């Protein structure tokens, strides 16, 4: 949950969110908190496929430009049809571009709040070392 | 100035298969379904008579409305059998409801014709020049 | 089975999927379960035919992104006619990029609910080793 | 047979399938199983023309994937004058392209209901292995 | 905080972040801080990113150019709707290349007040150097 329906409210006011959300009432009156949840736990999927090979999965603190990607991401995933030229695609786009620089190692995942994040140990791994004749006999 | 409230109940989205279209030359050979396909003809304006008044120089203005047939249905350079006869009644329920049936209307005659529409045909698979008269 | 009839009708409403399924009473009146099956099964075969050579395919669980993938595969397969142009079929061809990445090692299928996915033991295989003189005699 | 008149039916509503099957009742009536059955017997030759390379011939079961492939080749084949711009022609290109990429080796068989499919043994030839003297004599 | 409301205000006038930052009410009476507090706080997020790999992340000064650069990415941010041809857009999308080109190390991060930002100890690293014999002995 790298961001929530406030985050979204917050982000593109409460009326774009409902009238994008409420798909049952002409005019809408409400948002709809299972169709957010859904866009926003689709929007987190595609993040995870995007950092998996880099980080930890279940992370436990969420960093700024996550939460960014996050909203723009589940606002375009909110739309029954997106066409190419429609701005939320371009910012959809631009958001991709921004996870795949981060996954290709071109971009740095920031802080959450003070720490930094939890990188995977793919790097870490060499065989062990045989360096025996060389420990002060 | 009030048709919309009755508009909404003349469309209620004829082809199935077709979406996002656009609908209102035709392509006779890729259409997924038989939409409406309305068309626009032109407009009939006139003044020193009743449509005229007073203030605001305005009048009843007549207002043209026509419709394109794409059906393609038992009708593929075969023979025109099918082709109109299964639209006789889609015809007559198309200009009964896009047209004759309007709001509570004052100055808003919104015509409508029935029969005396001819239409010709060409391009080898379907024609259909509709002429109906909107009157507002 | 990535996605269900209500996975179909949270992400395109009840009234779309009712539109695009009910193909023998006009106006639309109810939501044809074979129809949507059949759709839902071919996409699933895709995504499979895709995922065949890094995973198992009997996924004993579903993940998230493969969920919004089976799902906007099937709705691309309940149009029986679908143009090139349309955004259905644009968002198709994007998830179909989706799955390609996956493919080809550019992207990692993320968590199902809490665990991993089950790799195939493709890269897994060695010859065996062979290094006697080595077993501290 | 990697489809049956019941498929096609249900893929493309059997509306179309009696359209674009009678040719002789104007408007049609019924649907000719006999052009029906050669349409899928020229798809099913065509699909075997992309896989005889990888897998064996009379294949004992039928994958999901194959089936759609099949369906929407026969569906292709049933009309007379196809044009390039056709949607039809589109999907049809879009199979043979899953098709030329199963067959480079690109993507995979997928499972028929449970098992795998059975590839040919093309790969497996070895000259024989002669390896005298390391038989523990 | 690479900027604050008051650098907003400088640099775009009071009326166009009134205009761009009240949603409820129209015509615009107040700025609303929430909203501002988050294109700026995204503003930062996307500047660390780019700039995690260089220097440290809690900055303990802001250089001017940075402030320039957080000032126009926030108020990129205030828009709902921003489309590709929109000079805002296109002012995001310099201070971006000045951003990627700041991380490619091709520019340079400015002075704060009149020392040097901190660069971070990813070029310090050797292994340790192993030279005796050259100790005069």
């Amino acid at each position: 949950s790298y961001c929530t329906l406030a985050d979204l409210i917050e982000q593109y006011s409460e009326q774009k969110i409902r009238e994008v959300s409420d798909r049952v009432n002409k005019p809408a009156t409400t948002i709809d908190t299972v169709i957010v949840d859904r866009a926003i736990a689709d929007a987190d999927s595609e993040i995870d496929l995007h950092l998996h090979g880099r980080y930890q999965l279940p992370l436990a603190s969420v960093p700024t430009a996550l939460k960014r990607i996050a909203c723009g991401l589940a606002y375009a995933n909110l739309h029954i049809v997106l066409k190419e030229e429609n701005p939320v695609y371009k910012t959809a786009e631009h958001l991709r571009k921004l996870l795949s620089g981060i996954a290709n190692g071109k971009l740095s995942l920031a802080l959450d709040a003070d720490g930094k994040p939890a990188p995977v140990a793919n790097t870490v791994q060499i065989s062990e070392g045989r360096n025996d004749w060389g420990a002060d006999w | 100035f009030l048709e919309p409230l009755l508009i909404e109940r003349i469309r209620s989205e004829v082809p199935g298969l077709a979406i996002v279209s656009g609908v209102p030359t035709l392509s006779e050979q890729d259409q997924p379904a038989p939409s409406a396909y309305v068309v626009y003809l032109g407009d009939e304006t006139g003044t020193g008579a009743d449509h005229q008044g007073g203030q605001r120089a305005i009048q009843t203005v007549g207002q043209q409305w026509a419709v394109v047939l794409v059906v393609h249905y038992a009708d593929s350079s075969n023979s025109g059998e099918g082709a109109r006869r299964e639209a006789g009644p889609l015809l007559g329920r198309l200009v009964k409801a896009l047209t004759g049936w309007a709001p509570a209307i004052d100055v808003a005659p919104l015509a409508r014709s029935a029969r005396q529409s001819p239409a010709t045909y060409a391009s080898g698979y379907l024609y259909f020049p509709l002429v109906f008269t909107a009157r507002f």
